[PDB]
């Protein structure tokens, strides 16, 4: 029923808004839910956890902010402390102000009598710091003294540290972290897309009321395609990568019927719901060349991994809350072999570049066709090979791709046709981004005149499209599109292994900065009067 | 199906039926496509709701909702 639609937008939009209001959107249970261990359940962890400090005050979010909570009880650390805010804000600072601001530095913390002197960075090394200051100062000034700082905390603090009340505290909301993750960590809410091995949807973990995406992959439809390898493959990738323009996984978890990927949330939607149901189809140049050039990166990024990505079509890539892009569906990526070519004719219809087509072998090559694809469909509002809705055979369209050449219209620019017939050339030896310097030579083409892509992997360049928080950019949900049932396929105890390598549960980086994210860590992380132990912490008893 | 689920679908229900009558009206309805920047005629929002309401009284009640729903 018509009604069903409205339902399930109020619905996901009343969750993404904090959820009911109050508690964030909290369970009302949360804090039973995340309630800590007392201290001497935590034993086995204390014996096994690597004791390195990079990652237990640094790498690890909630172990970084509890180190400086510790070090802040002390008043020779919290200089330290304060110095390292202050690189920071330094990193971030545009370059005109550098050289003010890295005055302002050094005259606070590396004078011998300044107000918040820091005495561990060595004095020789801050010469050397004054001098570069003094001719033509750059963003990674005072690396060398934030590693001196590191290198003075990684000893006599890190190891009073460890024997604090902030590193038991740190081992309780470790256990919290590698608590099972099932189907009662989560609700779901309206399925947002279909594909692959299942479907797409919003969800949201009942605790902390953080929203996430949640990919379904049906365990008896795995089993009947044989797709274990592939699924596993799929998680492998998105674990390993960590790109601001890659889609990333922050937890995999096991149903009775499925195997889940839990992934940021892109609450802008994809880029084939804003060419085609936002108006007039397509949009303008600025747009599209903004989404080109994160693109770009994004596929950089898997390319340092020697991954090829394979997918790309405007359906596959997303935006966040702040208008910029992130690649989603890695389910066609593949690590290519240093030094060679892969075999594999996959992907959709119109968007298989011609050597995928001709199932020839082929490396990174079919990622260029595919961004050549994609700059041409967001100026024009249609394929480059198939018309708007054309019921036109697959065998016409694969023709199309091998045979014809793109027509372009008045809405590209030179710039614009320019790069899309060099990322459209057929044979992939002469195509862009296929040479020696590979995305180098992309980026310096003149489509990309104004745009520093230095600035944009930085985060440091506004997108031209916000999108409205309270919007939902997807088709409606009796619109999505669905699998028939999977039909006599038996799951087994042959299929448990793979089961348990794929269902890892939380992804310990992601779950830390969700806990920090919604304030579960502030609203948690409490301790008795004037900060003495509560009784988890009290080795005396409960 | 489950109490959990009963309890989400009345939940929603409650987005709605804003005054709590334990019936949606078109005027509630309008309210709620409104907030999503439709903007139904009075006939559409009726088509709406007859779509839904069975026993033919203009109004949708939290069994039909679940109906619906279900
Ligand atoms: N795999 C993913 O990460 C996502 C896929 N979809 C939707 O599901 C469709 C694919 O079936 C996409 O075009 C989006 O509408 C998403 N929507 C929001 N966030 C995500 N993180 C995804
Ligand atoms: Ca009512
Ligand atoms: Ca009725």
């Amino acid at each position: 029923m018509e009604l069903e639609n409205i339902v399930a937008n109020t619905v996901l939009l009343k969750a993404r808004e904090g959820g009911g209001g109050k508690r964030k959107g909290k369970s009302k249970k949360w804090k039973e839910i995340l309630k800590f261990p007392h201290i001497s359940q935590c034993e086995d962890l204390r014996r096994t956890i690597d004791r390195d400090y990079c990652s237990l005050c640094d790498k690890q979010p909630i172990g970084r902010l509890l180190f400086r909570q510790f070090c802040e009880t002390r008043p020779g650390l919290e200089c330290y402390i304060q110095f390292l805010d202050s690189v920071a804000e330094y990193e971030v600072t545009p370059d005109e102000k550098l050289g003010e601001k890295g005055k302002k530095i050094m005259t606070k913390y590396l004078t011998p009598k300044s107000p918040v002197f820091i005495a561990q960075v060595g004095q020789d090394l801050v010469s050397q710091t004054e001098e570069k200051l003094l001719q033509k100062p750059c963003k990674e000034l005072f690396s060398a003294c934030a590693q001196s700082v590191h290198e003075y905390l990684r000893g006599e603090p890190f190891h009073e540290y460890l024997d604090s009340m902030f590193f038991d505290r740190f081992l309780q909301w470790k256990w919290l972290e590698r608590q099972p993750v099932t189907k009662n960590t989560f609700r779901q809410y309206r399925v947002l897309g279909k594909g692959g091995f299942g479907e797409v949807c919003a969800c949201q973990v009942r605790a902390t009321g953080k929203m996430y995406a949640c990919k379904r992959l049906e365990k008896k439809r795995i089993k009947k395609r044989k797709g274990e390898s592939m699924a596993l493959n799929e998680k492998q990738i998105l674990e390993k990568v960590n790109s601001q323009f890659v889609v990333n996984l922050a937890y995999a978890y096991e149903t009775k019927d499925a195997l889940c990927l839990v992934l940021t949330i892109m609450n802008g939607g994809d880029l084939k719901f804003h060419i085609y149901n936002m108006g007039n189809p397509g949009f303008e140049e600025e747009r599209a060349l903004f989404y080109a050039a994160e693109i770009l990166c994004g596929l950089e990024d898997l390319h340092h991994e020697n991954t090829v990505y394979r997918d790309l079509k405007p359906e596959n890539i997303l935006l966040d809350d702040y208008g910029h892009i992130r690649i989603s569906d890695l389910g066609l990526a593949v690590k290519i072999p240093e030094g060679d070519l892969i075999r594999g004719r996959v992907g959709t219809v119109g968007y298989m570049a011609p050597e995928v087509l001709n199932n020839q072998r082929y490396g990174l090559s079919p990622d260029y066709w595919g961004l050549g694809c994609l700059i041409y469909e967001m100026i024009e509002g249609q394929s480059p090979f198939r018309g708007r809705k054309e019921k036109v055979k697959r065998e016409e369209v694969d023709r199309r791709v091998l045979e014809t050449e793109e027509v372009y219209s008045h809405k590209f620019s030179e710039e614009a046709k320019s790069i899309c017939k060099m990322l459209l050339t057929k044979d992939a030896k002469q195509r862009l981004g296929c040479q020696e310097e590979e995305a180098a030579e992309v980026k310096r083409h003149p489509f990309f005149r104004n745009m520093n892509f230095k600035r944009l992997e930085a985060g440091m360049l506004d997108p031209p499209f916000v999108p409205d928080p309270r919007a939902v950019y997807c088709k409606d949900v009796l619109d999505i599109e669905q699998f028939s049932t999977v039909k006599g396929v038996n799951l087994d105890h042959t299929d448990d292994d793979f089961y348990s390598k794929f269902s890892t549960g939380s992804v310990s980086i992601p779950w830390q900065n969700e806990m920090i994210e919604t304030e579960c860590f502030k609203e948690l992380n409490v301790f008795g009067p004037n900060g003495t132990l509560p009784p988890d912490l009290n080795r005396n008893h409960p | 199906l489950t109490e959990e689920q009963i309890a989400e679908f009345k939940e929603a229900f409650s987005l709605f039926d804003k005054d709590g009558d334990g019936t949606i009206t078109t005027k509630e309805l309008g309210t709620v496509m409104r907030s999503l920047g439709q903007n139904p005629t009075e006939a559409e929002l009726q088509d709406m709701i007859n779509e839904v309401d069975a026993d033919g009284n203009g109004t949708i009640d939290f069994p039909e909702f679940l109906t619906m729903m279900a």
